């Protein structure tokens, strides 16, 4: 009934169409990192931090934009879904000026964590 | 120091062992202050390749415990069991056995 | 609700177990005040005691009452002996701190105290 | 370290044992001697508290 | 053996808490807000039960800030709202609940930024 | 080398002196008010601008392991200059 | 030891004093010096080794004839047999690293937080937020001079703990104070305190 | 022959193979009261018969130790008294009763 | 390895050769002499006392003592209100309320220590990413009032305006070392 | 792999199989034996069967756990039986440990173990001082740590850090008197609990 079988490390989820992989994974709790995305602004994959290995794929997808089709199993804590992040945050942190103590957003930075977490 | 080569024999006769060589306190030939500045060693993973966080993350290799009854979920000849071999009576302390 | 009971059944059996304790505190105001000197004579000490049992009369649960006897026995077991001092026994009274206005009108000339 | 699941490195483990049995030497000296003070012997106390 | 009773389950005598911090002490049960600076949301999923606030005067010597109510910095993490009220009623405190604020499931189609007909035709890609 | 109230008390880095109608000045009676005369805002303008080459550089606080994490600046402003929030230095582009 | 351990005033002030029964110690859980001083062969450093104690070649000075002179001789020789441990813990120190390689569980090199960005952020969150342990629980242990000092640390995903607890080994030694001083007078009760090692701060919380 | 144990308070009370037998034999004889299906009963038999095959065969105590692992036999003797009380103290208890008294939900899921 | 501290009781056929040697260890006292003649040695030894205010003892350049706010070599207060030198301070000892400086820059209006708090633990000198706060060799700063220890900031600069001649040599031997 | 505290897989099975050994032998009052990745055992039970499992563990050859180390009381003020009370023992003969924990409300007393382990003479009592959890058959229950006039049970999570009293010397009466609590600095509760679970596959779905 306008619902699609989707898998997240084995979950038997059902979701409306036109939904991202986030809006699926967000149900369970596999909260994906985010820099280009907001829950209310238009979609634009520029950060390329929300990557994940969909099961049975050589290429990853920007989950912010990639909608969700039947039979797709995600691997959020794969090696390939963390290599995709340890690299990314290790790119951002090459033009960033180390100003955290100067920075107004010390504990309210959504990057300091997401360099720690992943 | 200024031990006049008699009281040493008074100390040692009154105490025992020749203790001018193993005296109480320190004078010299120790800790010649301002040792040079050291260039430390570095730890591993300063190696720039085959160095991810996945092959070092100590805290994501843990998992929840492995429950074995789970009074509603699992709830599931045979030999006796102990948590280990009953370990040994050790030894009897060679080179200083009875002190 | 089919609870485990402890030391008694429905209240009116626990109410004599109470009185075993008042049966001690009522006879251990005069022994304390003399053995370790104090200011109270004997009486306002006894008023304070009953003023504590006429704080917990609102209780209606046997398990709670069977518990509150115990903490009274401890303080009794601490009071019957000299393990306390002249500062602990005379601590209940709230002698020093000014009692706040129980009314409304004087209660907010000092303090945002609803 | 159990919870985090880490063995610290050897050199730090190694010194953690060294002071880990100099502190052993302390409390003995503090309860060999104080066990002698309150029994009465006040001298070895001072012989050690330069040591 | 067992005994029957159906009562309110009061405990307020077994804590001290003499008179002021029993009655005249509201309590707020809620799911804390998403710190809108951060897009991270793990501070939700819980039912913190912080209490109201009272005077925080200025210590006239140092400029320090000081208080009278020790019962002000009193976070408590719970797991379900049905359990929170049972905990606060068990100590007689006038709970004041706020409900969850679930966000909606919204449809966000990337291509619809790039419509012919429609009005969502974004600029700057 | 500080500025002083009409009541006669010493001002800090910040304007901090109590008004006349203030019982706080008691604590200075038969004592004195500790103060540092070394206002940073006075010392720092008494420092020449380092007129370097290329538009972008690194700064430090006199020793790379010894202060001022290596922040950079874009020195495109010929009108004003560029600062580093740690220090209070200033820079130009030379061109 | 020239002076005390053949001293009448020591020995008959100390010997036959506070006779501890072996199997009763365990009922009280002394589990430090105060049982090995009655012949219960035991030491975590060799019976449940954790750190680099695995290669030290040392010894445990058991005490028989439970009394506060054979506790005393244990307390002496445990001072000596650090020096076998030191000499072995001294002449083979490996060159290596300190403050574990991971920057999430250790702060980084102070010269390295100051250029390399990531080492700065961790330095900004270690010393504000911290480790972010996993939930779980342990009961560690270590034989300090007192005995089985150990911690029942209990955790939660928040950076902060959730009811740590400290196992004060003296805490049980002192509960046995009023059983081992039975048929003995005052003056040795002083000695009982010293040969239970009341470094109060363990006892106090 | 054995002068003293390493322990203290645990006296000698010599002549093993004598008090060790009578204790084990009685444990089995206290058993035959339990159910066959109560799982306690079908393990101690493996403990004691294992231990008793080795005392009933070997007269040498030195080699009897390191053979029923746990040395200082008189600690093993005391350990048999220790077993003995457990059985008779546990018949009045009932470990083999039916299923648990059903604790409440979400009573051990730790991370909170 | 387990070592009997005291296992020497064996019936050695105690004869008059030796059993009276214990009586020679007794009534003609010798073990007491042995414990006495020792002590007599030390009074002929070098007493390790020192005339403190004229002879002060040894320290090392990492000694945790009195705090001080350092300053750059060109004026310019080195502290910049990061607010992790209290978030780590386990004593909860500190309040460092801050603002812009009126230069547009970033500095404090407030800085504090209760030195009766401040366990002198060393977290703040090392957590400071700038070495703006440090913990210097003063340990003669006992005062007669609990109030004169509540160092605000002007003391704690002009203290840092004092030992900077000293700290910049201990730290000179302690950079490249932590 | 260097920095991961090597697992030493084998003793999990010893403590797992032995974990089963205690269940099927004692199926009454025993729920969810388990074990963490840290090879250390945990056994949750019902309060009516406290002793008969202890005495199995003090008195049985295959479970010589005749030495007690702690008896704490852990708060969970969101369930019914908020107070998880924990035991933890040790074999001198088998060289391993265990953990035997239970539960209680603010009033569902637990019969004590002092006939079994007298080591718990005072560990039991602090819980009475620190949480107000009565025990049956315990000799001379009374306060340990708190003042002789301290109401409350402070290690409860309901009791604030700085409690409800502070003492001082009011010279008019020549005593160390108490009056209500009046700070000078106000301990500053921080929100150091970031987002980002940090531990997936280890968590709570709604
Ligand atoms: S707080 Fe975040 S945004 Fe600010 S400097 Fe640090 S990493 Fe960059
Ligand atoms: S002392 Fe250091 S860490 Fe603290 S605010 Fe100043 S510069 Fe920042
Ligand atoms: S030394 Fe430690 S306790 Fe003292 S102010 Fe610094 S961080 Fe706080
Ligand atoms: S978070 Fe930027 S592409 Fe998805
Ligand atoms: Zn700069």
């Amino acid at each position: 009934s306008n619902l699609i079988e989707v898998f997240v490390d084995g979950q038997s989820v059902m979701v409306e169409p036109g939904t991202t992989v986030l809006q699926a994974c967000e149900k369970v709790g596999m909260q994906i990192p985010r820099f280009c995305y907001h829950e209310r602004l238009s979609v634009a994959g520029n950060c390329r931090m929300c990557l994940v290995e969909i099961e049975k794929a050589p290429k990853v997808v920007a989950a912010c934009a990639m909608p969700v089709m039947k039979g797709w199993n995600i691997l959020t804590n794969s090696e390939k879904s963390k290599k995709a992040r340890e690299g990314v945050m290790e790119f951002l942190l090459a033009n960033h000026p180390l100003d955290c103590p100067i920075c107004d957003q010390g504990g309210e930075c959504d990057l300091q964590d997401q360099s720690m977490m992943f | 120091a200024s031990a006049t080569r008699v009281i040493q024999k008074l100390r040692n006769w009154a105490s025992g062992q020749d203790l001018q060589a193993k005296l109480q306190l320190r004078y010299q030939e120790i800790a010649k202050r301002t040792q040079p500045p050291p260039k430390l060693p570095v730890g591993p993973s300063h190696k720039l390749s085959n160095n991810y966080y996945c092959t070092r993350d100590g805290r994501r290799e843990v998992v929840p415990p492995s429950i074995i009854m789970s009074s509603q979920k699992a709830l599931v000849e045979k030999k006796a069991v102990t948590p280990a071999p009953p370990m040994k009576r050790w030894e009897l302390s060679k080179d200083q056995p009875y002190l | 609700t089919s609870v485990k009971p402890i030391f008694s059944r429905d209240l009116n059996e626990a109410k004599r177990r109470v009185r075993e304790l008042y049966r001690a505190w009522y006879r251990e105001v005069p022994n304390t005040v003399h053995l370790m000197q104090l200011d109270i004579t004997v009486k306002q000490g006894r008023d304070k005691v009953r003023e504590m049992f006429m704080k917990n009369a609102h209780v209606t649960d046997p398990r709670v009452v069977d518990l509150l006897v115990i903490k009274g026995k401890m303080e009794l077991q601490e009071t019957i002996k000299v393990w306390k001092q002249r500062t602990h026994v005379m601590r209940f009274f709230h002698e020093t701190e000014t009692p706040r206005p129980k009314d409304f009108l004087s209660k907010f000339y000092m303090g945002h105290d609803p | 370290e159990k919870l985090l699941n880490i063995q610290p490195p050897p050199r730090a483990q190694w010194i953690r044992v060294l002071f880990g049995e100099i502190t052993r030497i302390l409390n003995h000296i503090m309860a060999v001697t104080t066990h002698a003070l309150d029994i009465g012997a006040m001298t070895p106390f001072f012989w050690m508290f330069e040591e | 053996q067992l005994i029957t009773v159906d009562e309110k389950l009061d405990i307020t005598t077994l804590t001290g808490v003499p008179e002021e911090h029993i009655k005249t002490r509201k309590v707020r049960i809620f799911v804390p807000a998403r710190n809108n600076m951060q897009s991270g949301v793990n501070n939700t999923k819980k039912w913190k039960m912080e209490f109201d606030t009272r005077e925080r005067w200025e210590n006239p010597l140092m400029g320090w800030a000081s208080t009278a109510d020790p019962l002000s910095n009193m976070v408590l993490t719970f797991s379900a709202k049905e359990d929170a009220i049972a905990f606060a009623e068990k100590n007689g405190w006038s709970y004041d609940v706020e409900e969850k604020k679930v966000p909606k499931p919204k449809s966000k189609s990337y291509g619809a930024n790039f419509s012919w007909n429609k009005r969502t035709r974004v600029s700057t890609k | 080398g500080v500025q002083v109230s009409p009541s006669g008390e010493k001002i800090t880095h910040t304007g901090q002196v109590y008004d006349e109608k203030d019982y706080r000045r008691v604590r200075f009676v038969d004592r004195q008010k500790e103060v540092n005369e070394n206002f940073a805002i006075d010392l720092i303008a008494q420092q020449p601008v380092n007129e370097v080459e290329h538009r972008i550089i690194a700064c430090d606080g006199g020793g790379g392991a010894l202060g001022h994490p290596k922040v950079y600046i874009n020195l495109d402003k010929e009108t004003k200059t560029g600062t580093c929030g740690y220090c209070g230095l200033q820079f130009k582009q030379h061109h | 030891e020239e002076m005390l351990t053949n001293n009448r005033i020591w020995r008959n002030r100390t010997v036959d004093i506070g006779v501890v029964t072996a199997e009763d110690a365990l009922n009280y859980g002394f589990s430090g010096v105060m049982l090995r001083g009655s012949g219960i062969q035991w030491d975590l450093r060799k019976t449940q080794p954790y750190d680099v104690y695995d290669q030290v070649e040392f010894d445990v000075p058991i005490g028989s004839r439970g009394d506060c002179y054979d506790r005393y001789l244990c307390r002496v020789e445990e001072m000596r047999q650090s020096l076998r441990i030191i000499e072995q813990c001294l002449n083979k120190m490996p060159p290596g690293e300190i403050k574990v390689d991971d920057a999430k569980v250790s702060p980084p090199k102070r010269a390295e937080m100051k250029t390399s960005m990531e080492s700065l952020i961790h330095h900004f969150k270690l010393y504000t937020e911290g480790y972010q342990v996993p939930p779980g629980a342990t009961y560690t242990a270590i034989e300090a001079p007192k005995g089985e000092f150990g911690v029942y640390l209990v955790s939660d995903g928040s950076s902060r703990p959730y009811r740590c607890k400290i196992k004060a080994p003296g805490f049980a030694h002192l509960a046995g104070l009023d059983k081992m001083s039975k048929g003995h007078m005052l003056a040795d009760v002083v000695a009982i305190i010293g040969t239970q090692d009341i470094v109060f701060g363990e006892i106090d919380r | 022959l054995k002068k003293t144990t390493g322990l203290v308070g645990l006296a000698v009370c010599d002549t093993p193979h004598e008090r060790l037998t009578i204790l084990y034999t009685k444990t089995l004889d206290i058993l035959k009261h339990f159910p066959k299906h109560a799982a306690y009963r079908k393990y101690t038999e493996q403990i004691t018969n294992e231990k008793l095959d080795m005392v009933k065969a070997e007269p040498d105590v030195k080699k009897l130790e390191a053979l029923l692992q746990g040395g200082e036999v008189e600690e093993v003797i005391l350990q048999a008294e220790k077993e003995l009380s457990l059985a008779r103290k546990m018949l009045k208890w009932k470990p083999w009763e039916p299923l648990v008294e059903e604790p409440p939900a979400n009573q051990w899921k730790w991370p909170i | 390895t387990y070592k009997y501290v005291n296992k020497k009781e064996q019936e050695s056929e105690v004869d008059m050769k030796s059993a009276t040697d214990n009586a020679a260890r007794i009534l003609m006292w010798t073990e007491l002499i042995r414990g006495l003649g020792m002590t007599l040695s030390y009074l002929f030894r070098e007493p390790a006392t020192i005339n403190y205010p004229f002879e002060k003892g040894p320290l090392s350049p990492r000694f945790r003592g009195e705090h001080a706010l350092r300053r750059y070599p060109s004026g310019e207060e080195r502290c910049i209100a990061c607010k992790l030198c209290e978030a780590i301070c386990p004593a909860q000892a500190i309040t460092i309320e801050a603002e812009p400086r009126a230069d547009g820059s970033r500095r404090t209006t407030r800085y504090d220590i209760d030195m009766t708090k401040c366990i002198y633990c060393g977290f703040c000198q090392e957590a400071c990413p700038v070495d703006a706060i440090v913990e210097g060799p003063n340990f003669e700063f006992s005062t007669e009032t609990h109030e004169e220890l509540l160092y605000n900031k002007e003391k704690l600069l002009n203290n840092g305006d004092k030992w900077e001649a000293e700290i910049a040599a201990n730290i000179q031997a302690d950079y490249l070392y932590r | 792999r260097p920095t991961v505290r090597p697992r030493s897989d084998v003793t999990h099975k010893q403590l797992s199989a032995f974990g089963e050994y205690v269940a099927e032998i004692l199926p009454k009052y025993v729920q969810q034996v388990q074990v963490s990745c840290l090879d250390e055992l945990e056994i949750c039970i019902h309060p009516d069967g406290v002793i008969p499992t202890l005495t199995f563990l003090r008195d049985h050859t295959n479970a010589q756990f005749k030495s007690l180390a702690d008896l704490t009381a852990v708060d969970v003020p969101t369930r019914q039986n908020r107070f998880e009370i924990v035991y933890n023992l040790l074999s001198l003969r088998f060289n391993s440990r265990i953990r035997v924990k239970t539960y209680a409300d603010e009033l569902t007393p637990i019969d004590s173990i002092v006939s079994v382990h007298i080591a718990a003479n005072w560990y039991e009592r602090e819980v009475w001082d620190m949480f107000g959890v009565f025990f049956f058959n315990h000799p001379d229950l009374r306060r340990i740590l708190t003042d002789y006039g301290f109401e409350g049970h402070p290690f409860r999570k309901d009791f604030p850090l700085t409690g409800y009293v502070e003492l001082r010397y009011d010279d008019e009466v020549k005593r160390v008197v108490a009056e209500p609590v009046e700070l000078a600095q106000e301990f500053r509760k921080f929100d150091l609990n970031s987002p980002w679970e940090a531990f997936p596959a280890y968590r709570q779905p709604p």
